[PDB]
């Protein structure tokens, strides 16, 4: 069987997980790992969406691109500050 | 279809293959083997470890022991 | 064509020398016309009505 | 070995000529003031 | 191998004149997004007149 | 001299940054003229000369200002 | 090429000049045209052109996307 | 409903059936071996279609009890990482049968039996989730490849190649086995999922990681022990030389990506600079060594070493770019090295030289082989649009996310890799012919011109559109890099 | 150009296989059918399998969840 | 129209190199010149549609 659609996943964070003793509960480890990776990919796609928005900005902006898209530039950069598995700046989620 | 394989080639080919019989730990070659066997690995190891240390210094995080 | 004392060369084609001469003439004319029009502009003799 | 000195000597001519440009100080003899533009030198445009 | 020569000859006699105004015309609208000209490092207007 | 017609009227035309000087007001009709024609070097002349006049007058203003400042700087190199 | 007439030479031997090459040339042009028709169809299908032209260009005769990207907020 | 077990059983059935029939009917033996290999390949492709790339948990699992307590058992299963290795090892075997198709009457039924046993065993290695039994199958390939190398190998030095190959996989293998036993006694089970979720002692991970690396630094041609690959690879048959550089070199990297990166995360961080230095010096030294070689086989065997060493730079740089590029370059090398060694094999099976200076200026005589060799050595260059570039550049990008020195040396590796690759190309296919020892020689027949067609199409498919391959692995790679990294 | 030329057939033989006598087939090789059918099945199953398979992955799921979440 | 400019030379070379025997020593040359000439013509069309 299949849902023949998008793979719906539980948005709710899994229960029974303690940051002080993660290794105590093994059965809850894998779904917490999956949830963390899914949230990281959500952030990655948000950054990609902002990149697409500035992509479409730069064409219409013309010579004076700084004037009317400066607000979106900061929005795109702050997303790129906490990106996934990247440079030395590791986000603390 | 097999090549003629003239005699003046296989001797040099085997000499390149059988070079293991010519090694007597000469001092100049001993220094040559030692430098590229130890020093360059040590120099590059210091390079990467100090690159990591300088990267971590700017972020302010304490340096990993890196044993 | 003809030989001087052992070397003979084919006559240059009519459709080559004629075009070469005419095109050299027209580029000379273009150069001289450009000199007539904006010659003083690049030599500082007169500015292109901007001061 | 003789050809090597030409590379050092040739580059020596350029840095020697490069040293001459340093000693000439072309930067401070501008006949013009720095450019002025409206709207705070295009601060909103930058 | 003579027609391309003729085309390049007719090019490198008028292309420069026909392109001088339309690529560098002291503020032409030909590089809206292709080039970014810095306001500070913009020695074009002062060059032609102060030289 | 100062501005007369800038900001949104200037913004409407894709004026190159750095080409927005004090007397860039007449540059906008000029740039419609360039877009109107097929960028012919010889077809449009009258509208280009006024912009070169703008730039040329600005260039004399700048050079005379710097000649003035050099005139006071000449007094600075006087050790009695 | 004494022996070179025995090799297949996928792109052509030393001096091939086949007996009937003009017909092969014509069928080659026909094939290139037939294969570049779908390329043209795809190109006309995907082309944004965010800005409207100043004067009517030979475009917008097969391209329908013109001024469709001046809405840079609903972008995925 | 095609499961993982049928794929494993197909080579077994092909081998058992092949032993029943006698050796007089040689055509039946080759036909049945090729048919079994091809149906296994088709089954592997079918398994690809029904692969869920969204979930992080493992695909089809078949559990067969091994100990009476169900403490440890055959736990088969594929993921984003293991699937493509299974596809590649199913794809290479029919090629192996097809290259030596003409000489089958000289080899016999032992040759196809050995190759199908290798296919079975290599499939069992990649798609299983029991750490101990994976070790059993991990060096279980000793016997069949020992037979393949020894029985049909060099003239008289075949004995020494077998011994060096067999000796290099003993001390490190059993030193790994000691760590296997310590892990089994400490935790209690060898199930991979259980072992991932275990608190190992901080001082303990160093010893276990060192023991694991010791047995993987021999399969992956690291600096200390990599001299076996050139000698034992020249002194090897062409079909045994196309899986030795096609699959066996993947065991070390895959073992690193399975039982080393997850289980020992902070040990990986603490040992990161050392691996970087080893890989960089390996790349540089191998690049400088391979440009003064006259053996027709080692010239690309060293290229294989360089590529495998470059793999570890981004494989050990914990990153989605680094690991993804690692597996992409791994598949790319598994194709390109296989193609290069097939080209060397066809060159050798006509002239029987095993040199480089004998061949020269044969482009006027074998143009098809010239084009095919150019394309293969062109892919070895890592051109964009070819297989190697996407993966290798992804490795460079991922490593430069972490460190800025060592992988610059990795990139400097290709400043000479491309150079000596084209220089090697120009030894053979360029210049004037020398008909003093090249009297008669032919071009590729119908078999070996069609054998490269899958290689060509796979290479271009890697080069121009690698999204489908990256699509199925981004879940597994991201899960791998984030394991034991709570924050 | 105007002249038709010479060399009635291109030089060399494809795959070095000598052409058979007229009226006889090419005498397909013993592995020719088993491997050509394998290639045909692989091509078709990749063509219709990799495209008819659902586009389920983490890129598209993250895309949908990023579109739905950015609005708030 | 705009995709054509970059693929006419590629396709023409591909066919003239895979089947250079068919087109001979002159047909291949003339067809490559034809393909690149129409590529340049569409390049001029693109120049008018983009520059002016
Ligand atoms: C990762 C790859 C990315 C794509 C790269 C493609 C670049 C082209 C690759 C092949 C280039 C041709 C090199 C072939 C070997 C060169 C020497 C040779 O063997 O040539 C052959 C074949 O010649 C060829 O070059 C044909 C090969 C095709 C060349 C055109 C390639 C076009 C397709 C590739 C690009 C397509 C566009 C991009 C695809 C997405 C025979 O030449 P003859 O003229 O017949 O000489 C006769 C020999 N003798 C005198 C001894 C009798
Ligand atoms: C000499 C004659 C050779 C004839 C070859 C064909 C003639 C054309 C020659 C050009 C070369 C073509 C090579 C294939 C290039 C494919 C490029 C596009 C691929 C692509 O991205 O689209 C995918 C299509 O999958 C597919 O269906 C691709 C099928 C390709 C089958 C190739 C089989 C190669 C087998 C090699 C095995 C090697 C294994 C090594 C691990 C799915 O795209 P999507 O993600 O958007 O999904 C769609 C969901 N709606």
């Amino acid at each position: 069987g299949r849902k023949k659609g998008l793979p719906e996943f539980e948005e709710s964070a899994p229960d029974g997980f303690d940051p002080e003793n993660p290794y105590k509960d093994p059965v809850a480890m894998v779904e917490m790992r999956e949830h963390i990776v899914r949230e990281k990919w959500i952030q990655i796609e948000k950054a990609k969406i902002l990149r697409e928005k500035v992509k479409w900005c730069y064409r219409v902006e013309g010579v004076n691109h700084y004037q009317k898209c400066r607000h979106l530039v900061q929005q795109y950069l702050d997303s790129t500050r906490g990106v996934g598995w990247g440079k030395d700046h590791r986000p603390i989620s | 279809m097999e090549t003629n394989k003239n005699k003046f080639i296989e001797d040099w080919g085997s000499a390149r293959e059988n070079l293991e019989h010519n090694f007597r730990w000469t001092r100049r070659n001993f220094a040559l083997i030692g430098i590229f066997g130890i020093a360059l690995p040590i120099i590059v190891y210091k390079g990467i470890v100090k690159d990591f240390h300088m990267q971590d210094e700017d972020a302010g995080r304490p340096h990993r022991k890196f044993l | 064509g003809i030989t001087y004392k052992g070397v003979t060369v084919h006559t240059p084609k009519t459709w080559h020398t004629v075009t070469g001469k005419g095109l050299c003439a027209v580029m000379w004319f273009w150069i001289l016309y450009r000199a007539k029009q904006d010659g003083p502009v690049v030599m500082g003799w007169r500015h292109p009505w901007d001061g | 070995y003789e050809a090597l000195a030409w590379l050092s000597g040739g580059l020596g001519f350029f840095v020697g000529l490069g040293l001459l440009a340093v000693l000439n100080d072309k930067a401070s003899k501008v006949p013009f003031t720095p450019r002025v533009y409206p709207y705070d030198n295009l601060r909103v445009e930058l | 191998m003579a027609i391309p020569l003729i085309l390049l000859a007719l090019g490198s006699l008028f292309v420069g004149y026909l392109a001088k105004d339309m690529m560098i015309g002291l503020g032409t609208n030909f590089w809206a997004n292709s080039l970014l000209v810095l306001p500070k490092n913009e020695i074009l207007a002062e060059s032609e007149f102060a030289a | 001299k100062k501005m007369i017609a800038t900001q949104e009227e200037m913004s409407a035309a894709k004026i190159a940054l750095g080409s927005r000087d004090m007397c860039a007001h007449l540059l906008i009709p000029l740039n419609k003229c360039r877009q109107a024609e097929f960028y012919l070097p010889w077809k449009c002349e009258d509208e280009r000369h006024v912009y070169e006049k703008c730039e040329y007058e600005l260039v004399m203003e700048r050079m005379l200002a710097m000649k003035k400042i050099r005139e006071e700087e000449a007094l600075a190199k006087q050790n009695k | 090429g004494d022996f070179r007439a025995k090799v297949w030479s996928m792109t052509g031997g030393p001096n091939c000049r086949p007996k009937h090459w003009r017909r092969n040339t014509a069928i080659a042009m026909f094939g290139v045209f037939l294969v570049c028709i779908p390329i043209a169809k795809l190109s006309a299908k995907l082309e944004q052109r965010p800005h409207m032209p100043v004067r009517p260009i030979p475009s917008q005769i097969w391209c329908k996307n013109f001024g469709t990207k001046d809405d840079y907020e609903k972008e995925h | 409903y095609f499961n993982l077990s049928g794929l494993i059983l197909c080579p077994v059935l092909g081998s058992i059936i092949l032993l029943f029939i006698p050796n007089s009917r040689i055509r039946l033996i080759r036909l049945i071996g090729l048919c079994a290999s091809l149906i296994t390949f088709l089954y592997s492709l079918v398994l690809w279609i029904q692969f869920d790339s969204s979930t992080a948990k493992f695909q089809f699992v078949e559990s067969l009890r091994w100990l009476p307590y169900e403490n440890i058992n055959f736990y088969l299963g594929i993921d984003g990482i293991s699937l493509f290795f299974v596809i590649l090892t199913t794809f290479l075997i029919p090629i192996c049968i097809l290259v030596g198709w003409s000489g089958m009457r000289s080899y016999g039924k032992e040759y196809i039996i050995a190759f199908l046993i290798c296919e079975f065993l290599m499939i069992a290695v990649f798609c299983m989730l029991d750490l101990l039994l994976f070790y059993v199958f991990f060096e279980s390939v000793l016997i069949p490849m020992f037979i393949i190398i020894g029985v049909w190998g060099s003239r008289q030095r075949k004995i020494k190649a077998a011994y060096q190959f067999f000796l290099y996989t003993l001390l490190g293998s059993l030193f790994m086995l000691l760590a296997i036993l310590l892990i089994l006694f400490q935790t209690g089970t060898t199930d991979l999922q259980i072992l991932l979720t275990t608190e190992f002692s901080e001082r303990r991970q160093i010893f276990l990681w060192i023991a694991f690396f010791a047995s993987f630094a021999v399969k992956v041609p690291m600096v200390p022990v990599h001299i076996w690959l050139p000698e034992a690879h020249v002194e090897a048959p062409t079909a045994g030389s196309v899986i030795l550089a096609g699959i066996l070199l993947k065991f070390g990297t895959y073992g690193f990506l399975r039982f080393s990166i997850p289980m020992f995360p902070e040990a990986t961080l603490c040992f990161t600079p050392f691996i970087y230095t080893l890989s960089a010096i390996a790349i540089i030294y191998t690049s400088l060594t391979t440009l003064r070689q006259i053996d027709l086989k080692k010239i690309i065997a060293y290229s294989s070493v360089a590529h495998m060493n470059l793999v570890t730079i981004g494989m050990f740089s914990l990153n989605i770019q680094g690991i993804g590029g690692s597996i992409l370059l791994m598949l790319s090398h598994g194709l390109v090295s296989s193609a290069l060694f097939l080209c060397v094999g066809v060159l050798y099976d006509r002239h029987k030289t095993r040199l480089v200076r004998y061949y020269g200026g044969l482009v006027s005589t074998m143009p098809n082989f010239s084009t095919i060799f150019f394309f293969f050595t062109l892919a070895n260059m890592s051109l964009p649009g070819t297989s190697s570039f996407i993966g290798e550049f992804l490795i460079l990008v991922g490593a430069f996310q972490r460190n800025s020195l060592v992988a610059t040396l990795a990139a400097l590796g290709m400043i000479l890799g491309a150079a000596y690759s084209l220089w090697l190309y120009n030894r053979v296919v360029s210049g004037n012919l020398k008909p003093d020892f090249l009297h008669k020689f032919s071009d590729l027949n119908g078999r070996e011109v069609f054998i490269f067609i899958p290689f060509l199409v796979g290479l271009v498919w890697m080069g121009v559109y690698p999204k489908v391959f990256l699509d199925c692995m981004h879940t597994s790679v991201s899960n791998l890099v984030q394991h034991g990294k709570f924050h | 150009w105007a002249t038709p030329g010479h060399e009635e057939r291109p030089k060399g033989y494809f795959m070095n296989r000598t052409p058979p006598a007229p009226g006889q087939s090419r005498k397909w090789e013993d592995w020719e059918l088993p491997c050509y059918i394998t290639s045909f099945l692989t091509i078709v199953i990749l063509g219709v399998g990799l495209n008819a398979k659902p586009d389920l992955s983490i890129e598209t799921w993250a895309h949908q969840k990023a579109l739905e979440r950015l609005e708030m | 129209m705009y995709l054509l400019i970059v693929f006419l030379p590629l396709l023409g070379s591909s066919v003239a190199g895979f089947f250079g025997r068919f087109l001979g020593s002159e047909g291949s040359a003339i067809m490559t010149t034809t393909c690149v000439s129409f590529s340049s013509i569409l390049s001029l069309i693109a120049f008018y549609e983009v520059a002016l």
